[PDB]
């Protein structure tokens, strides 16, 4: 029959799960955000669609940190994005309060998963409209995740969601070929300029700001900070530059 | 044993004039035979033209004051910014006292 | 299609959309308009206040949250109600244990979040009002914009309701202008008065029909009807 | 404590009970009436802990009158003393126990017997001849031990405990300002309105 | 989050019929067949372990368990469920009988605990009947030897020897034909062992084939000496050997 | 079926929306608001007979200083009532004086809402709307005489005058030329008593028919049957000098 | 009426949709896995593919470690997989904290086929798109292959083989062992366990492996491990100089 | 845990629920009351779909509520007893807090609270009862004769009916019923109850129970004899003409 | 969410009638019969046992008859699972009395009570009711004998004679056909067993398909005796009957 796609735990006959596959189509909706992993930290960028010029410059700011060594930044409903990032707040003190230690991204990206996934398993809750890409540094090596709706998520090299999420997808592939040795925090910074840049293309109609931050061990100590001032505009040239 | 409760000292009086009325207070805070603070202020101005002092147990004392401040603000909030009259704050701070009448505000208060 | 994707917000469609919440936004939409704007030394409110018959008063649209923080609704009154008493508690939280006055960027973060709440559960409903929310902390003047999405945006100036999109052009427009009207209260609430009338056509703002509110520098949050405001019409 | 007398006659019950409410060192009544019906031919009496007392007492009563609404009968003297009886044993594991001591005296219309029951506070119940509550068996049972009979009529029943009065009026401490007395019979409760001086 | 199916599952039909109940009887239907035959000193219950691949060892799999050291189940229909229900029942044995008596459960209340689980699942909110339908065989020392029968509605039902599942029917019959009051305990496990064949296609020896029996109490099955009134299990399941050897016999 | 707190696609609550046309259904209520004091006035409509009219009860005290007339379905405003009594109660507990109108209209308001099968929002254990509307009057020193129009939406609005029920379009609209400014408590008692008369499928009389009033001086009172087929008299005499 | 497809409630056919197409569930992923016994060790190999180049494949696995001796292998979507590896891992915890030993692979394995169970009867849980296959060497029953399915139901197997070409690699196995007589890899070593299984894995699939196409789990007497693309490469290696 | 909306509002304004309530009355057998001048008399129709009943034990469809005041009511048996039974326990729970047993119109408003709650709260139906409450208030002669309904609304009646066929016996009432003179003797007011009752029960001496209620406690049920008498003595009226 | 799948089993229907009421009493019409006659000395509680096997153990079988207390019993016509769980709340219901008032529970005290339990499955909870209809057989000394009846809706009523389950129109009209007030208990027996005899869907009434039960107060003692006729007791009284 039908009507297997209105409750959220209903497995169709298929064996998929059509809710949390509209869920996805509300995330590929919206902004374009990427990461991306470098030999000692991990950049985040995302795409700030300017609606007009009412919206004060550099004040909406989308990326999160958890914790004070993680980043998280997706590309979605932006509401279920937050109340994610609550919950891995929640999840990090949990975790630091009785282990001491300021918890691992491989730990943190699990317990995303598993709270996440818990929302795919009853029809009283619906998924979460958002794919979220986040990581930093731990005691061993950085480490950059995605997150699905449906509460699948792995470790990546460079990742990308969103309106623009094919262009990003195919530098970022471009950028693991050309740099085998791996990039560096500095370098990444700009690379993420520039990606965000081309992939606006898919969207080139809105005038857009950009953000990025990072997490890098020698630039950053290992915590996370956001690129400001003189850091940022030398990566919005880059990117300007290489967009002619 | 734990002791919940201490004793800070302190005197305060207040006066009603005819068309004028006074709340003072020294300003010394003590603990046993040591002072604490020459200067610690034990009255306070709580808005609406309402001055009050909870003395005896300056913990108690500070809870209690702060609770009826915030009285007084939910007050307008809840009344279309009406002034709380000074027997309105009475009865307010009867029930704010009476609320803990099983681990009492060890003060003696005077608005 | 819609038909079988909007009984209930714990429902997306095939597109990926959330009906009820939109179904919410709808009731803003049908709302009276009001509008905010800043400079750097004040935020202003200004909001057209809509009555039942000519027998009936004139809802009130400003809520005043602390002293240094207010909004403006559009939509369902009572949801105003609770919000803005959630955002009231918020603040005096933030005083009582922080000795600290509330941010109004992170009043705006309290506020998505607990709008955002009611878009994933089941049984419950979305918001039914937009709010504008402007405020005076350690960081200047503020403005926001609430959708019932949970969606909240800082902005110069903006404006909900009916036609809003009026004032909301010419605003976008005045902006270079009255950004700059600081130490001049009065100033920057005639410019607001003149982007709200840009969305008026059914009749003329009067003496009490109109409500502005204003907070500042050295302005504690207070709010202005009837004779109060007839210096503006 | 206040004195809670009864006896079991020939065709009735007799419940005496002191008249004086004492708070301290003042005899705030003198005319208190220990005393509920909680039916038209059962009688209950009770002494205690000040404000138990009373307490008990009425909520024993709305019970059985919501029971005889209920079912458009009356509870034999039996099964409302089992009632309170498991009312006082479930009160002494509370939190706050009942401290109350009753009498019950009823007459069962379907055995056409007069019955008298004596429950403390803790729940322990017997059914008596005669007996009482506090010191009082102390002083009067050696009475009723000489010239109780099953036989004794109304009349020779009230001269055997106005006998009993008279001995704790004469060796009982404190002045309890005489008892007020009552009869439960096949005709149901009524009071002797002549006992401080029959 | 929380269940939020607080209501039945199981409803009425205009005709009066429990669909999930006549749903879960046909889910029975398609169960491998067990038996289950009352002897004057014994009691056997037999079943074929269907195994689901050559690979699979269809010995860590038991169709035929002890719920009581006197008391054994067999099914047909939902092996998970019948997992489940045979956890339920050893601890309701326990929690509702042993605890409290100081002694294991006579078979027919035990049937009766088993059938008041089912009965719940019939009734209770957000859950669905249980796909099984039971045969019990224990032994008590006022009722002695005894053999019921437990269907998804909660009904049970006492039998002198009976077959529930694929060839039920066909089973039924044949044992209407070889039951007496007399059988003793080794011809029942003969006609046992002749029924189950008519229902299985494929091998039929002492590794398709899972058999267990209440007889004679086990001293050897004990674990200990030293207490006289304690003599053993009547409860055992017969060895892959022992089938084998009265199979020649068949 | 379909959540009792959706919104429908025009962001409106369906179930608020169908209790208002329960509302439509209900007896006439009539208040008129004047520097005097406040009338409130309701249509009995005995449904036989045989009722004793006078066990109608549509006008209730809330507290000295408020009173109350409900139209739609009454049973529903009864908790709203004890809500409002206890609120008024308590208040005066709490603070030693009389609470303001509207912050009693407003406490009544904040039930409306209260309802669902589990929204997140706090405790909203109420399976519907109140089927009910209210036309609440009383006094208060900050704003003296007051008319509060409470609905099930949790909305109210002040009015001059106020017309609620089956007759109130037409009500209204004749509220609308009526009123003014200068209105004396004598003038809206006829005032009321007419437009009831002229919405009234039954001839109204003081039976079917009941007034009331809110003054500073004298409280809230229910005026009796006789006091007001006077008033009645008095109307009947006044319309047919002109 | 229709609904009896959405939720675990029967269907006039007395069947239970919701958990068959949960099992359709387990095959989305695309990947096969087998297990055999040695003499004393268990082995699972199971294939691993990371079409996406962003992707770091060293985070791509449905292996699990759930305790010091038993491994799981997982056939199904990723988040469901992570969400039985969590339950089994705290369960296999809290077991050995209130019966003071470790728990057995066929009792993890039974607790978690009742959890599955339960999914299946009460509505408002939905079942796991995943099969669980749990391995190791117990203490009491050696080399142990347990694995459960989304009806609920698992068994013990002298090996096993789940995934979309499930059948060709059983029928594989199935043939060897008739040959073989025996219900095990008669090695001593489980290097050369490993090598059987990854031949059968070639044998039935029909395709040849590098050291990034597969995935191996290890079960010996008191440990469970998987092996590194390295570990794994030495072992194509042996099996390419036989061939 | 169950707390469904099942009392909703439709698009019309209306809540099926209670509306299908009402329908259950309208089913029910029927019942009357009417007040006299120093009394109040209830009547009640008995079934006949089945005879061969034990009406010594079978409940009876007029019920005390405490010793002055009695209940009646059209509609579900079963739903009739968890309101007498509320009912009995607010009367002593009134008696035991307020030392004055309940008035009438207490006792009324109080099970009509209790049916109104029923029909906005979740998962649960409206009462299909609806009720007739009668007596005096303690210490006092005037009769009191009250009505509720499903919806919770209730209100007092010189004389009314609920019921099936009470459609009939309204109009026999309302054209029979002179609230200037109300049947002065307890006699006269029972024979006007069994009069409307007749209209309906066609022939039913053994289907028509009275129960008589007058001041201070004093309610007393006739028997088929006395009844009988009163249908006897009426249908002579008829014929004499 | 849920709702979804709600049947809503606690509704009226535009007619005022519950449906799953309705729905259960047609259950149970397809019950065995069963029924209770009373007579001046005792009472009879007869059954017949739907469907029968020869492999049926009729001896340790009781699916119709249950002793409630010393004094009372029930004869049960419909799902036997749901009448166990109500027997057994009546049982406990019993005892609870006997332990307040040191008496023994008066009849129609015990089935109003069963009663109400099976009214509240009609009005809340939103559960199926008992598809179970009682026929209580008991005595004490404020009434006597007596028998009750009480179905689904949580209705329950007093009889002389009376009938549940199956042909309960055509059993109804043999009994008040033959009954007489004076009856004797014996008179009774033969009654109950004759109606049932008329009324079978089966080809005879032979003894291993029936559950008898009386309460009498045998004179010679002066209490209440329960008996439940064995087998053997049941194929006798059913010779004597002249129905051999």
């Amino acid at each position: 029959g039908t009507g297997y796609d209105l409750s959220n735990s209903v497995f169709s006959p298929d064996g998929r799960n059509f809710q949390v596959e509209y869920a996805v189509k509300a995330v590929e909706n919206g902004t374009t955000s990427i990461g991306i992993k470098c030999n000692d930290g991990v950049v985040f960028a995302v795409e700030k669609l300017i609606t007009s010029k009412l919206l004060v410059p550099q004040k909406n700011v989308k990326i999160q940190v958890v914790d004070r060594h993680i980043g998280c930044v997706y590309s979605g409903l932006i509401p279920d994005g937050r109340h994610l990032v609550n919950r891995g707040r929640e999840e990090a003190a949990s975790f630091k309060k009785l282990y001491k230690t300021p918890i691992p991204i491989p730990a943190f990206a699990d317990r995303l998963g598993q709270y996440v996934q818990a929302h795919t398993l009853y029809n009283s809750v619906r998924p979460f409209g958002v794919s979220t890409i986040f990581g930093g540094v731990d005691k061993n090596g950085a480490h950059l995740y995605m997150l699905e709706p449906s509460g699948s998520y792995w470790g990546y090299k460079g990742a990308a969601t969103g309106k623009g999420r094919q262009s990003a997808k195919a530098e970022l592939e471009k950028l693991v070929d050309h740099h085998p040795e791996g990039l560096s925090a500095r370098e990444a910074v700009k690379q993420a300029a520039k990606i965000i840049y081309l992939a606006h293309e898919d969207n080139k109609e809105k005038d857009f700001e950009l953000e990025i931050s990072w997490c890098s061990l020698s630039e950053t100590n290992g915590l996370h900070k956001f690129v400001k001032g003189d850091l940022l505009q030398e990566a919005i040239d880059f990117a300007q530059k290489e967009i002619n | 044993q734990f002791n919940p409760y201490g004793d800070n000292g302190g005197t305060i009086l207040g006066i009603a004039g005819e068309d004028f009325a006074v709340l003072a207070g020294d300003t010394r805070n003590i603990t046993d035979y040591s002072i604490n603070s020459r200067y610690e202020p034990k009255v306070f101005d709580c808005g609406d033209n309402i001055v009050m002092s909870a003395n005896g147990f300056a913990a108690d004392g500070d809870a209690l004051v702060k609770r009826f401040k915030n009285s007084v603000k939910w007050y307008h909030f809840d009344h279309n910014d009406k002034k709380l009259s000074i027997n309105s704050a009475a009865r307010n701070i009867q029930h704010l006292l009476y609320g803990k009448r099983f681990f009492p505000y060890y003060v003696h208060t005077i608005i | 299609f819609r038909n079988n994707y909007d009984g209930d917000t714990v429902t997306f469609s095939p597109t990926g959309r959330l009906f009820q919440v939109e179904y919410a936004l709808e009731a803003i939409k049908q709302g009276s308009v009001t509008v905010g704007l800043r400079s750097n030394t004040h935020a202003v409110l200004v909001a057209l206040k809509r009555n039942a018959d000519e027998l009936s008063s004139y809802q009130k649209k400003i809520i005043k949250c602390d002293e240094h923080m207010g909004l403006s609704l559009a939509g369902l009154a009572p949801d105003a109600r609770v919000l803005s008493n959630y955002l009231r508690q918020q603040c005096n939280y933030s005083s009582l244990v922080f000795n600290r006055k509330l941010a109004v960027e992170r009043a705006g973060h309290l506020l998505c979040d607990k709008a955002q709440k009611n878009t994933q559960s089941y049984g419950g409903r979305p918001y039914g009002v937009g709010l504008l929310i402007i405020g005076y902390d350690k960081s200047g003047a503020h403005l926001l914009e609430f959708q019932p999405s949970g969606n909240v945006t800082e902005l110069y100036g903006t404006a909900i309701g009916a036609r809003s999109q009026g004032a909301k052009t010419y605003l976008e427009r005045t902006l270079d202008t009255f950004i700059k009207i600081d130490g001049n209260p009065d100033e920057l609430i005639k410019a607001g008065v003149e982007a709200i009338s840009q969305s008026l056509r059914d009749e003329s703002l009067t003496v009490d029909n109109l409500s502005i509110a204003i907070v500042g520098k050295d302005t504690p949050f207070t709010i202005y009807d009837g004779e109060a405001v007839a210096k503006y019409i | 404590m206040d004195i809670i007398l009864g006896i079991r006659v020939q065709d009735s019950v007799i419940l005496a009970s002191s008249k004086a409410v004492t708070r301290g060192i003042s005899v705030l009544k003198d005319s208190d009436d220990k005393t509920r019906q909680l039916s038209p031919h059962t009688l209950m009496s009770f002494a205690g802990e000040a404000g138990d007392t009373v307490q008990f007492a009425e909520y024993i009563q709305a019970n059985i009158q919501l029971y005889s609404i209920r079912e458009d009968y009356e509870l034999s003297p039996q099964a409302v003393s089992s009632f309170v009886r498991q009312e006082l044993a479930k009160s002494i594991r509370s939190r706050r126990p009942y401290q109350v001591n009753v009498l019950i005296g009823g007459y069962d219309k379907k055995k056409n017997k007069p019955e008298l029951y004596q429950i403390d506070y803790l729940g322990t119940k017997v059914e008596l001849p005669y007996g009482a509550h506090g010191y009082s068996g102390f002083y009067t049972f050696s009475l009723l031990d000489h010239h109780y009979r099953p036989d004794m009529t109304t009349e020779e029943g009230l001269d055997l405990l106005k006998l009993c009065v008279q001995e704790l009026e004469k060796r009982m401490p404190m002045d309890f300002k005489g008892v007020i007395v009552k009869i439960v019979d096949k005709d149901g409760i009524r009071q002797v309105d002549d006992f401080q001086a029959q | 989050m929380t269940d939020r199916y607080s209501f039945s599952l199981t409803t009425f039909s205009p005709s009066g019929k429990l669909g999930q109940i006549d749903y879960a009887l046909t889910a029975v239907k398609q169960g491998v067949t067990s038996l289950g035959i009352k002897a004057t000193n014994g009691v056997v219950i037999a079943t074929e372990k269907k195994s689901s691949s050559p690979l699979a060892m269809s010995e860590t799999l038991s169709k035929v368990s002890l719920l009581t050291p006197d008391i054994g189940a067999v099914y047909s229909g939902m092996g998970p469920d019948y997992r489940v229900l045979v956890d339920k029942s050893r601890k309701v044995a326990h929690t509702s009988y042993k605890r409290i008596y100081g002694e294991y459960p006579p078979t027919k209340l035990l049937v009766s605990e088993v059938a008041k689980i089912m009965q719940e699942a019939t009734q209770s909110g957000g859950v669905r009947p249980f796909g099984v339908s039971l045969l019990i065989a224990g032994h008590d020392e006022f009722n002695g030897f005894s053999l019921y029968q437990v269907d998804p509605s909660g009904s049970y039902f006492p039998w002198k020897a009976t077959a529930i599942g694929k060839g039920s029917v066909a089973a039924k019959t044949f044992l209407e034909k070889r039951w007496n009051d007399e059988l003793e305990l080794e011809d029942a496990i003969h006609i046992a062992l002749l029924t189950l064949k008519e229902s299985v296609e494929g091998e039929f020896n002492g590794d398709t084939i899972e058999l267990a029996i209440i007889g004679d109490e086990n001293p050897d099955l004990l674990g200990y000496t030293g207490i006289p009134t304690d003599k053993g299990p009547r409860f055992r399941k017969l060895t892959s050997q022992e089938i084998n050897d009265r199979l020649e016999a068949l | 079926d379909r959540g009792v707190s959706t919104f429908s696609p025009e962001g409106r609550l369906f179930q608020v929306e169908y209790s208002l046309e329960a509302i439509k259904l209900g007896s006439t209520a009539i208040g008129i608001a004047t520097k005097e004091g406040v009338v409130l006035g309701v249509e009995k409509r005995a449904t036989s007979p045989l009722l004793e009219s006078d066990s109608i009860e549509k006008i209730v005290e809330i507290d000295r200083h408020i009173g109350c007339a409900m139209s739609g379905l009454t049973a529903d405003a009864r908790s709203m009532i004890e809500h409002a009594r206890t609120a008024a109660v308590t208040h005066n507990l709490y603070y030693d004086e009389d609470i303001n109108v509207e912050s009693l209209t407003q406490s009544v308001c904040d039930l409306a809402l209260r309802f669902g099968e589990g929204a997140s929002g706090e405790e909203r254990l109420m399976s519907r709307p109140f089927g009910v509307a209210l036309l609440i009057a009383g006094h208060d020193a900050d704003d003296g005489y007051q008319l509060f129009h409470a609905e099930p939406s949790g909305t109210f609005y002040r009015y001059n005058a106020k017309a609620i029920g089956s007759g109130s379009e037409g009500a209204q609209a004749e509220l609308l030329n009526e009123w003014h400014s200068s209105l004396t408590l004598k003038e809206a008692e006829l005032l009321v008593l007419k437009i009831l008369k002229q919405v009234m499928e039954e001839k109204l009389d003081e039976n079917n028919a009941q007034l009331s009033c809110i003054t500073k001086q004298d409280g809230f009172k229910i005026y009796d049957n006789e006091k007001t087929a006077e008033l009645i008299k008095e109307l009947k005499e006044k319309e047919a000098a002109e | 009426a229709g609904y009896d497809r959405h939720i675990t409630i029967f269907s006039p056919e007395g069947r239970l949709y919701q958990v068959e197409y949960a099992f359709k569930a387990t095959n989305q992923t695309n990947i096969n896995s087998l297990a055999v016994r040695g003499k004393d060790c268990t082995v699972v190999i199971s294939q691993k593919k990371v079409p996406d180049k962003l992707l770091d494949p060293t985070t791509v696995s449905y292996i699990f470690c759930i305790s010091r001796t038993i491994g799981m292998v997982v056939n199904g979507p990723i988040p469901d997989a992570r969400n039985a590896a969590l339950r089994a891992k705290a369960e296999a915890a809290e077991f050995r904290y209130k019966y003071g030993y470790d728990m057995p692979c066929d009792v993890l394995a039974k607790r978690m086929a009742n959890l599955s169970q339960i999914y299946t009867q009460r509505a408002y849980m939905r079942p796991l798109g995943v099969i669980l296959t749990f391995v190791s060497v117990d203490e009491e029953l050696g080399p142990s292959i347990y694995k459960t399915d989304p009806a609920g139901y698992y068994v013990g197997y002298k090996a096993t083989a789940t995934g979309p070409k499930q059948q060709e690699i059983t029928t594989n196995l199935e043939n060897h062992f008739k040959k073989s007589k025996i219900d095990h890899i008669n090695e001593e070593s489980w290097e050369k366990v490993v090598e059987f299984a990854i031949t059968h894995m070639i044998d039935a699939l029909g395709t040849e492996f590098s050291k990034n196409d597969l995935e191996v789990g290890v079960a010996t007497k008191d440990k469970f491990f998987t092996l590194s693309a390295e570990n794994i490469e030495e072992r194509l290696v042996a099996i390419a100089e036989q061939d | 845990g169950y707390d469904r909306a099942l009392s909703i509002f439709s698009p019309d304004g209306h809540i099926f629920q209670v509306e299908y309530a009402l329908e259950a009355v309208k089913r029910g057998t029927c019942a009357v009351g009417v007040k006299g001048k120093n009394c109040v008399v209830l009547g009640c129709e008995r079934r006949s779909t089945l005879k061969l009943q034990d009406t010594r034990i079978t409940p009876s469809k007029v019920s005390k509520i405490d010793s002055h005041v009695v209940l009646s009511f059209s509609g579900l048996n079963a739903d009739s007893r968890i309101l007498i039974e509320k009912a009995r326990v607010e009367a002593q729970s009134h008696r035991l807090t307020l030392e004055d047993p309940v008035t009438v119109e207490y006792l009324t408003r109080y099970v009509a609270g209790v049916q109104q709650r029923y029909t906005q709260s979740g998962g649960v139906r409206p009462f299909g009862v609806s009720t007739l409450i009668a007596g005096f208030d303690p210490r006092d002669d005037e009769p009191k004769l009250y009505q509720t309904e499903p919806s919770g609304i209730y209100s007092s009646w010189s004389a009314q009916t609920i019921g099936r066929n009470s459609k009939t016996v309204r109009e026999f009432l309302e054209k029979n019923y002179d609230r200037k003179e109300p049947p002065a003797t307890v006699e006269e007011c029972v024979k006007l109850t069994v009069r409307s009752l007749l209209e309906v029960v066609q022939t039913g001496a053994k289907n028509i129970e009275i129960t008589v209620v007058k001041p201070d406690s004093d309610i007393v049920a006739l028997s088929s004899e006395e009844i009988n008498q009163y249908v006897t003595q009426i249908e002579q009226e008829k014929q004499e003409q | 969410g849920s709702r979804r799948y709600d049947s809503r089993t606690t509704i009226f229907s535009p007619e005022g009638r519950l449906y799953q009421v309705e729905y259960a009493l047609e259950s149970i019409s397809h019950a065995g019969t069963a029924i209770g006659i009373m007579a001046s000395d005792g009472i009879v509680l007869a059954a017949e046992r739907k469907v029968t096997s020869t492999l049926l153990e009729q001896d340790t079988s009781t699916e119709k008859l249950y002793k409630l207390n010393d004094k009372i019993a029930v004869a049960v016509a419909g799902l036997t699972a749901d009448a166990e769980i109500l027997i057994n709340t009546a049982r406990i219901h019993a005892q609870n009395y006997l332990k307040t008032y040191n008496e023994d529970i008066p009849v129609e005290i015990l089935v109003r009570r069963l009663s109400d339990i099976k009214q509240g499955y009609t009005q809340h909870g939103g559960l199926r009711p008992f598809g179970v209809s009682f026929i209580y057989a008991g005595y004490d000394d404020r009434y006597g004998y007596q028998l009750y009846t009480s179905n689904p809706s949580g209705n329950y009523t007093g009889w002389k004679a009376i009938s549940v389950g199956a042909n309960t129109s055509a059993a109804q009209t043999l009994l008040q056909m033959d009954y007489k007030d004076d009856m004797k208990v014996d008179d009774a027996i033969e009654l109950a067993l004759k109606t049932l005899s008329k009324t079978t869907d089966s080809s005879a009434l032979t003894y291993d398909r029936l559950e008898f039960a009386t309460i009498r107060k045998g004179a010679n003692d002066g209490e209440v005796y329960q008996k439940i006729f064995k087998p053997q007791e049941i194929k006798d009284i059913l010779v004597k009957t002249g129905i051999t």
